[PDB]
């Protein structure tokens, strides 16, 4: 339950979606970039927070931001 | 240390005259000036404060300079204050010279 | 008509949330198509994550 | 899983976390789920109430225990020869032995010593018999009661008071001011005069026959027809005893200055004429603010107009009213930061100052008080700056802070920022330089190559004051100079008298050690302070985190991306500066102890020679002074100081505990607890029993607090246990 | 302006059309309007009363009744303070109230007026009506003798907390030796 | 002459009447 | 005397400290052949203990309430006591010696900025470059005072980057 | 001192009956699931 947001300086790169472990990041069509795609976090109830899309990204300053928040057994990613 | 009566009677309406002949003018426009406590830029009684309406004893007088009851009391604090310090003070028979 | 600084000069960066912030770099490509950010600026010096190369607009590119 | 009443977040939490957090958070108002203006304000009104019933309740079991299992009545007879008691001791642990060692200043059974100083207070202000402090306890445990009982009426729709009340902060200045402190001190001066002071010179004055006593043979006829100077007629005689009428006088009002000779104490009338001055100058200063009567300042009009010219501070203060106004962590740190630096004030004049009867007479109150004070001041330091870093986080407006003195000094941090960490590099390079430097060339068998600055401009301040030991003969050094001309009837002769004497703290000689030791100290107060600012500062966002207030006051980090962002938030610059406050006031208390060790024992030569390079503080202090408290306990029995060993090694383990989390991380114990997890539900005859909350490993942030609270924890009770057993030990 | 302090330099702009003025402003303490017409009322009053200071402490001692220093020690340590060898039967406190009356009623007066009028108001205050016939010229003569008058009652003060001296005596002993009992040969202006 | 015992018992059940306040303001509080 | 400090010259406890520490090495003296390597150390110790206790008596060092040399670190109450060497005229040193390193390496970073490769400038330094620098750098003074008169030698913050507030 | 007998009934009560009890119900609170 951590909140991903995509601001619109994404470049459609991919790196982001490559990067997530949980498939919470998604390329989707867009029109405000050169690639014509942009990221999307709608599976946001699997992020586990580890910031690996936050750490491919490679626009300045980061386009995939997340905020941790509330924890699940999900989000706190509890095999026990 | 010579007639309290004197000294504090004297200095009190001294300070009372002063208050009410001298020193009015630039008192009014300075409250004037500064006017009653805003928050957030609205005054205390605007924003709920019911304690903080300005008492109604003061608001019209009958003094034809507009000198009130606590403007009365304030000077005339002053006035024993300084009196009492001409007391106090002629009282002590030390040698505080720098000299 | 082409838009924008022209290709190969020097520009000042003005994006107060940009690495290079008030530091120059020089216009490597300015996009024509109608992108947010076309202009494409190369800079000497990297930044944190190691890249020197970042997208701005046009408002905030003033030239020289 | 609805323990957590006020953070649904964390209610829905399946783990242990909702219980820890569940905790951490609970006085936290601002963050509770449904949270208005009004009701916060009330909520804090109502838990101000609750504090003043704490320390009420906390007084009054201090009197309680003091007249029920103290020796107050024993020690008033020999003030100087009777080791305070605390408190009687039952431990159903202990062996004959212990108890035969407990049983110490005449009580019946195993006690503890009082090392707190209330006996002295008490006795100063006029108690004399245990009567009266049962009296005195009563009163206050009714007093608690009253405080809660109001603390519940205001809690009442019928009684709550508006947000706007609150807000109103003209007539709280002007009623703190006037009536909080003005008459307060005034009472204070009238209890002096009509009952301490008469209680200084045996008489007895009580509520039985108060009002049949006259504090002065002359009552009320000076006060009223100005002839004050009858109250300070004739003062208390430099052959005065204490609590008896040998030469005790009737001056009421006194202005002597100094010491009196036999306590060591300042003198009462000084006291009373003190709070005198107080109530006098705190009440005018409480009629300065405008009420709802048409008079006094308006506080915004006065911020309003601090603008100087040619706009060298900008807009100025403007804004500034309301900033502090509306926001509560502001506040907050302003009293913090006042409250802190007067516990400092505190801890530093009553040494120097001291002014309870036979206070610096006993040594362990004297380290015992300074010590606790200046701890006191450190924490709420540090609690001041980590509530300006939380305003800046959460309160700060910059539209309406735009262009007053704090936008403009959040635009030039970096000089700040980087100025600190100049000061603070110099200070450390050169004092650990030249203690380095004096360690080596003793090491070397020569002791003359040893760079010895003198602190001339600190000896040339003590000079100033009337010390004729360093030959500047500057002010008060100077019979004849203007102001010892002036002072030279007044309160100059028993001034010069206390500081020129070797016999008292006021004024100690200083050499090349407390050159080196004041430079410790600076470099201390820069650091921390570097921390401290910085971390508040940098708090709305850095170069790494240029969004950092869209996070929060307290976050674990960023991630590992751009290089590792670990410890980035603001809470992590506080929880860093609190390690730095801990050594900076380990510094201060260890200069203080071995400086006074040096005085009491007439070997000021120990200190004044083996202070210029760190062996000798680490064998001529902290192992020298280390031999009585250790041996507490051994193999061939224990005494009385074996208390203070089990606290020493306590304290050690429970720092040693605290490295523990500080150092490992959550990462390792989250595998480790979860392998163990599998071996629970996974055995027999336990798996009838599961847990409820899911086991998982502390946080981030709850496990640096919990390291850096074992590390203060250990910190502390090891220097207190040392310094009690140091002093009480040898005196 | 006429005259420039500094010959070979340039001045401040906005002291130009000022009376007695030469650019002197080395601090830039006039850069703003409101703070140069505040200083500018404050100057003026400066100097009238720097010259009625100046002209007594030099009257008491030509006219021969003392120094300025030891004026107001008879009023202390016994009483009656003399003047042109008479003596006044009032005290400290009451010589102290009645200024303090006299002067808060004058000033009070004065300071309720208009900012012109609060510096050069002519009134009943030039009887003789000598504001008339272009007054600039006037004020430059008054500008002028108050710098001169101010530094020389700052000199009374200052020579008289090195030496010791009185004004007159300090005269007559630099004139007999200049060359050697300047403020050079005291052992306080100069720490050598 | 130490307190005697019915004192220390009148203090105790005033302590008991004001722990009884104070758990009255606590659940106000928690409320 | 500038402080309740007797000159080390005059100081007995000073020249206690002198016999003393002379009287220990000769302890150690009297056990080896005064002709043997060790003796021969010794007795070089010694001489240089005794010629170090002379000339800090020659220089007039204070001594305290212990024999030890102590410093003055006031200009004014220095320069007018004869105890100017003690940390002004050491400071003026310092402050030249540590100027010139500093305006070596700037002028150093200085000249390398504009190159084709300045990061590779800085790990592999051009010794010839450095050291004409470095002899350059002895007038610092002169030159930092010109371009502070001049103002290029700072820059002004309009063109430094800085953090978002 | 007074009432010798007193510490050795009030030490039990706050050191062990009202930890004890404390702790259970503290515990009963917070797992109380609907409060
Ligand atoms: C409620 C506040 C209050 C008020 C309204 C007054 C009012 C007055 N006081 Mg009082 N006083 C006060 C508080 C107050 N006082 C307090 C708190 C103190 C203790 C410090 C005193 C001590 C005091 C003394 C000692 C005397 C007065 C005197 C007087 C009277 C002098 C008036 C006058 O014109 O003198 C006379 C006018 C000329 C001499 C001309 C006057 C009616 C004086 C008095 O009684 O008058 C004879 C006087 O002797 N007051
Ligand atoms: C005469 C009117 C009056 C008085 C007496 C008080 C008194 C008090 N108010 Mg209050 N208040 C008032 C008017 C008044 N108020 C008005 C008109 C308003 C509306 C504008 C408010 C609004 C208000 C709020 C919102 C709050 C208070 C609070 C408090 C309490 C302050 C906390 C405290 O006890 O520390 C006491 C502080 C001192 C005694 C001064 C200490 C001086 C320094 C720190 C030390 C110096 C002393 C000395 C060196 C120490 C040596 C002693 C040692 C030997 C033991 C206090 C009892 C707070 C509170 O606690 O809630 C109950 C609080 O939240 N007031
Ligand atoms: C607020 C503290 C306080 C209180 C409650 C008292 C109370 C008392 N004093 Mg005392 N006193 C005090 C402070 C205080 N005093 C101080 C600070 C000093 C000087 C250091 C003295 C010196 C003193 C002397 C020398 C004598 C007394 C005496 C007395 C008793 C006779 C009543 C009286 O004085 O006549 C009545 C008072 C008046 C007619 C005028 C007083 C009104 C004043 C000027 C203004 C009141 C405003 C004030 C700020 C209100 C504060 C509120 C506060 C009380 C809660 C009385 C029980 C006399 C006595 O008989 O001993 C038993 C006695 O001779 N006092
Ligand atoms: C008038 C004093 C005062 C007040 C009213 C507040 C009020 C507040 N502070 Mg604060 N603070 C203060 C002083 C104060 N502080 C000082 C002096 C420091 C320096 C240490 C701090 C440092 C600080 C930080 C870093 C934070 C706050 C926070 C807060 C807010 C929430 C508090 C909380 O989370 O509760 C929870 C209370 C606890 C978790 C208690 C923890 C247990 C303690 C620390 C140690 C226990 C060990 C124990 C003593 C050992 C027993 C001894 C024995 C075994 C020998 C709150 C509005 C938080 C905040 O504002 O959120 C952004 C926040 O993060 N404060
Ligand atoms: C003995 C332990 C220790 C020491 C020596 C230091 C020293 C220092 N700390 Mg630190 N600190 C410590 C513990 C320590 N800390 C702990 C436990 C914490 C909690 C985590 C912190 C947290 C902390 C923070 C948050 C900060 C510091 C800062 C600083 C620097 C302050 C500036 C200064 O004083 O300049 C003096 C310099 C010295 C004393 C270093 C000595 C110089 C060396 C020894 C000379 C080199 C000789 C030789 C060539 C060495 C190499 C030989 C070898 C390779 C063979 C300083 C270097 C502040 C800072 O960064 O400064 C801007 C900073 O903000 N500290
Ligand atoms: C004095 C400091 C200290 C202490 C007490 C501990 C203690 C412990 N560490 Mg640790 N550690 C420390 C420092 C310390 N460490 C530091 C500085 C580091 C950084 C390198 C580490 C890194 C580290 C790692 C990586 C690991 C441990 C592990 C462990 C646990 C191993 C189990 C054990 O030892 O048996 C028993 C526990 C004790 C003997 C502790 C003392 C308790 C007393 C003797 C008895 C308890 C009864 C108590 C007194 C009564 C309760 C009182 C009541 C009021 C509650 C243990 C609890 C390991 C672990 O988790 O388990 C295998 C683990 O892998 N530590
Ligand atoms: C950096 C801090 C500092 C401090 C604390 C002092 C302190 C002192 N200096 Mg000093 N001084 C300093 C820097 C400092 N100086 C510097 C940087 C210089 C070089 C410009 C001097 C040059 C200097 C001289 C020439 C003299 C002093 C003297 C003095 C002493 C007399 C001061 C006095 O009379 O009232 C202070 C007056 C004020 C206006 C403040 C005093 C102890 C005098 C002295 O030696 O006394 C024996 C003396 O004559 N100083
Ligand atoms: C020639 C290079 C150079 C220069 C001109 C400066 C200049 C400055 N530094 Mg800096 N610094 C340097 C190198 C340099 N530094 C290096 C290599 C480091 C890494 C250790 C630092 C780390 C550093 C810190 C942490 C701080 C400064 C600060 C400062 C400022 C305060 C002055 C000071 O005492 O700093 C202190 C100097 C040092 C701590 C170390 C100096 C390093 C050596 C001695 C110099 C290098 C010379 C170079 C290797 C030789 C090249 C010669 C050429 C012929 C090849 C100042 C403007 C302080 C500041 O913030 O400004 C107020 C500050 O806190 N510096
Ligand atoms: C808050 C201050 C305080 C403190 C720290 C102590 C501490 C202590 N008391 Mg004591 N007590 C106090 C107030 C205090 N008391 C007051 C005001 C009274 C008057 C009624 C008493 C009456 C009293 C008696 C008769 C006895 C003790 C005893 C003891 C000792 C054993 C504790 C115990 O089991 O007794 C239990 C204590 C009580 C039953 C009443 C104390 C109630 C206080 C006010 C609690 C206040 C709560 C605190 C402020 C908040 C902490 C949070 C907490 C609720 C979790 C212990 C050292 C016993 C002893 O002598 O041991 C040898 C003993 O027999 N006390
Ligand atoms: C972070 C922050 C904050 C906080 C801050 C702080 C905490 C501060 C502080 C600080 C401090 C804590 C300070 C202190 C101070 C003090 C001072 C500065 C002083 C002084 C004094 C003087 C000057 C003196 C004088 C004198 C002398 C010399 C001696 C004798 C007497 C006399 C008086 C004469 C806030 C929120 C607010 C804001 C924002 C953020
Ligand atoms: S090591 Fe821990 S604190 Fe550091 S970046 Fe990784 S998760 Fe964050």
């Amino acid at each position: 339950s951590h909140t991903v947001k995509i601001y619109d300086t994404c470049i459609g790169c991919t790196q982001c979606v490559r990067a997530c472990p949980t498939d919470v990041l998604e390329m989707v069509p867009w029109d405000g970039c050169k690639a014509n795609q942009i990221a999307s976090a709608p599976r946001t109830e699997d992020c586990v927070g580890c910031k690996r899309c936050e750490s491919a990204c490679p626009t300045d300053f980061l386009s995939v931001r997340v905020y941790l928040g509330s924890e699940t057994t999900r989000s706190m990613g509890l095999a026990y | 240390l010579a007639d309290v009566n004197l000294v504090v009677g004297g200095c009190t309406v001294g300070a009372l005259a002063l208050g009410r002949f001298v020193f009015l003018p630039f008192h009014r426009a300075s409250l004037a000036k500064a006017g009653m406590p805003k928050q957030n830029g609205m005054t205390h009684l605007q924003a709920g404060d019911a304690r903080a309406e300005e008492a109604s004893f003061i608001l019209k007088t009958n003094d034809p300079a507009g000198f009130t009851v606590v403007d009365v009391m304030a000077w005339g604090a002053l006035g024993h204050a300084a009196a009492f310090y001409i007391l106090a003070t002629s009282s002590l028979g030390l040698d505080r010279n720098p000299f | 008509p082409d838009v924008g600084p022209k290709r190969g000069t020097q520009v000042r960066i003005l994006r107060p949330e940009s690495y290079w912030f008030r530091e120059t770099g020089k216009v490597v490509s300015v996009d024509q198509s109608g992108i947010r950010y076309p202009v494409v600026v190369r800079f000497e010096k990297v930044n944190y994550a190691g890249v020197s190369t970042n997208n701005y607009a046009l408002d905030e590119v003033v030239a020289a | 899983k609805l323990f957590p009443k006020f953070s649904q977040a964390l209610a829905q939490d399946p783990t242990t976390r909702r219980i820890w957090f569940g905790i951490a958070t609970a006085h936290d108002f601002e963050s509770h789920d449904g949270m208005t203006e009004e009701r916060l304000y009330q909520k804090i009104f109502a838990s101000h109430f609750g504090q003043l019933a704490i320390i009420f309740l906390w007084t009054s079991g201090n009197l309680f225990h003091v007249a029920w299992q103290g020796n107050f009545e024993q020690w008033v007879q020999d003030p100087l020869h009777i080791r305070p008691i605390a408190h009687a001791i039952w431990d159903p642990h202990f062996g004959q032995p212990a108890v035969e060692a407990f049983t110490r200043g005449g009580a019946s059974g195993p006690v503890n010593i009082s090392t707190s100083g209330v006996y002295q207070w008490w006795y100063t202000i006029g108690l004399r018999t245990n009567q009266e402090l049962y009296t005195g306890s009563i009163f206050l445990l009714v007093l608690a009661a009253l405080f809660l009982f109001a603390g519940w009426l205001h809690l009442q729709p019928a009684f709550q008071p508006a947000l706007s009340w609150f807000k109103n902060a003209e007539s709280r200045l002007n009623h703190h001011l006037a009536g909080l402190f003005g008459v307060s001190s005034l009472a204070w001066t009238g209890h002096l005069v009509h009952v301490a002071i008469p209680e200084s010179r045996g008489q007895h004055v009580g509520w039985d026959n108060f009002l049949t006593v006259l504090p002065h043979p002359a009552g009320l006829t000076p006060f009223f027809t100005g002839n004050w100077a009858a109250y300070a007629e004739n003062p208390d005689s430099a052959s005065h005893v204490f609590n008896t009428a040998q030469g005790s006088g009737t001056a009421i009002l006194t202005f002597l200055g100094g010491f009196h000779p036999q306590t060591q104490s300042l003198w009462l009338t000084d006291m009373a004429h003190h709070h005198l001055a107080i109530a006098v100058i705190f009440i005018l200063a409480g009629h300065m603010y405008r009420t709802i009567f048409g008079i006094g300042h308006s506080m915004r009009e006065i911020l309003e107009a601090q603008t100087p010219p040619s706009g060298s501070l900008g807009a100025g203060h403007k804004g500034l009213y309301d900033t502090v106004n509306n926001s509560l962590h502001f506040q907050l740190g302003l009293a913090l930061a006042s409250v802190g630096t007067i516990s400092s004030l505190v801890a530093q004049h009553m040494y120097s100052l001291p002014p309870y009867a036979f206070l610096a007479q006993d040594f362990t109150t004297q380290a015992a008080l300074y010590t606790h004070h200046q701890y006191i001041a450190g924490f709420i330091m540090c609690g001041a700056f980590a509530h300006g870093a939380i305003f800046f986080v959460r309160d700060y407006d910059p539209a309406q802070n735009r262009g007053n003195v704090l936008a403009r000094i959040l635009d030039h941090k970096e000089a700040l920022i980087s100025h600190l960490s100049w000061a603070s590099l110099f200070l450390g390079f050169h004092t650990l330089g030249l203690y380095v430097h004096n360690d080596v060339v003793q090491a070397f068998g020569t002791p003359e190559k040893q760079i010895l600055i003198e602190p001339v401009f600190a000896q040339w301040i003590q000079a100033a004051h009337g010390k004729t030991a360093y030959g500047f003969d500057f002010l008060l050094s100077s019979a004849t100079s203007a102001p010892s001309l002036a002072g030279q009837a007044l309160w100059l002769p028993g001034w010069l008298q206390g500081i020129n004497s070797d016999a008292n703290s006021l004024f100690l000689t200083i050499g090349p050690g407390d050159f080196l030791v004041h430079h410790a100290i600076a470099l201390g107060l820069h650091t921390t302070t570097l921390i401290l600012v910085k971390g508040a500062l940098d708090a709305r966002g850095s170069k790494l985190m240029p969004d950092k207030k869209d996070f929060g006051y307290s976050f674990p980090c960023d991630g590992p991306g751009r290089g590792g962002t670990c410890d980035i938030s603001a809470w992590d610059a506080f929880y860093l500066a609190v390690f730095w406050m801990l050594n900076t006031i380990g510094w201060v208390t260890f200069y203080w102890h071995w400086k006074h060790l040096g005085i009491w024992q007439g070997n000021v030569n120990q200190f004044n020679e083996s202070s210029t390079y760190l062996m000798g503080w680490l064998r001529d202090y902290l192992w020298l002074n280390s031999s009585q408290l250790i041996n507490g306990y051994n193999p061939f029995g224990m005494n009385s100081l074996s208390v203070w060993a089990w606290m020493f090694l306590f304290g050690h383990l429970i720092y040693a505990t605290g490295f523990m989390f500080l150092i490992s991380w959550r990462g390792y114990w989250q595998e480790l607890i979860e392998t163990l997890a599998w071996a629970h539900e996974r055995t027999p005859l336990a798996n009838l029993v599961r847990w409820r909350d899911k086991p998982v490993a502390l946080s981030i942030v709850q496990a640096r607090l919990v390291g850096l609270t074992h590390f203060s924890v250990g910190y502390v009770l090891t220097y207190a246990a040392f310094l009690i057993a140091s002093t009480s030990g040898k005196f | 302006k006429a005259g420039n302090w500094l010959p070979g330099s340039e001045t401040p702009a906005y002291l130009e059309n000022l009376p007695a003025s030469y650019g002197f402003d080395p601090l830039g303490l006039a850069a703003e309007p409101a703070s140069l017409a505040r200083f500018r009322e404050s100057e003026v009053f400066h100097g009238r009363w720097a010259m009625l200071g100046a002209a007594g402490v030099l009257g008491v001692e030509v006219l021969g009744y003392g120094n300025w220093y030891d004026a107001p020690l008879p009023l202390v340590q016994g009483g009656q303070a003399t003047y042109f060898g008479a003596s006044v039967p009032f005290d400290l406190g009451t010589l102290a109230a009645i200024e303090f009356a006299a002067m808060a009623g004058a000033e009070s007066f004065r300071g309720a007026a208009e900012p012109e009028k609060r510096v050069y108001p002519g009134g009943a205050f030039d009887p003789m009506g000598m504001s008339k016939g272009n007054s600039k010229e006037l004020k430059t003569k008054e500008i002028k003798n108050g710098r001169l008058a101010m530094l020389a009652c700052l000199g009374f003060a200052a020579q008289h907390a090195a030496t010791g001296a009185s004004p007159l005596e300090a005269l007559a002993s630099h004139l007999a030796n200049p060359m050697a009992v300047n403020f050079a040969t005291n052992g306080v202006s100069l720490p050598l | 002459m130490p307190i005697a015992d019915y004192q220390v018992f009148t203090a105790l059940f005033l302590a008991l009447a004001t722990g009884i306040f104070a758990v009255r303001l606590g659940v106000a509080l928690y409320k | 005397d500038v402080a309740g400090l007797t000159p080390c010259s005059e100081s007995k406890a000073f020249a206690k400290r002198k016999k003393n520490e002379v009287k220990a090495l000769n302890k150690r003296l009297k056990n080896y052949e005064a002709d043997s390597a060790p003796a021969l150390a010794l007795k070089a110790t010694i001489a240089r203990t005794e010629a170090r206790f002379d000339k800090y008596a020659k220089q007039g060092l204070l001594c305290g309430t212990d024999g030890l040399p102590h410093l003055i670190a006031d200009p004014g109450l220095a320069l007018r006591y004869g105890h100017a060497g003690d940390v002004f005229i050491p400071t003026i040193g310092f402050i030249y010696f540590a100027g010139w390193l500093g305006y070596a390496g700037s002028k150093y970073l200085q000249a390398v900025a504009a190159t084709a490769k300045p990061i590779e400038k800085e790990i592999i330094i051009d010794v010839p470059l450095a050291w004409k620098l470095l002899w350059e750098g002895f007038g610092w003074p002169l030159r930092a005072f010109a371009e502070y008169k001049n103002g290029s030698l700072m820059e002004d913050d309009a063109k430094i980057t800085v953090s978002p507030r | 001192m007074s009432a010798q007998f007193l510490p050795s009934i009030l030490v039990p009560l706050v050191g062990l009956v009202f930890p004890a009890v404390a702790m259970a119900s503290m515990f009963l609170y917070i797992e109380k699931e609907e409060i």
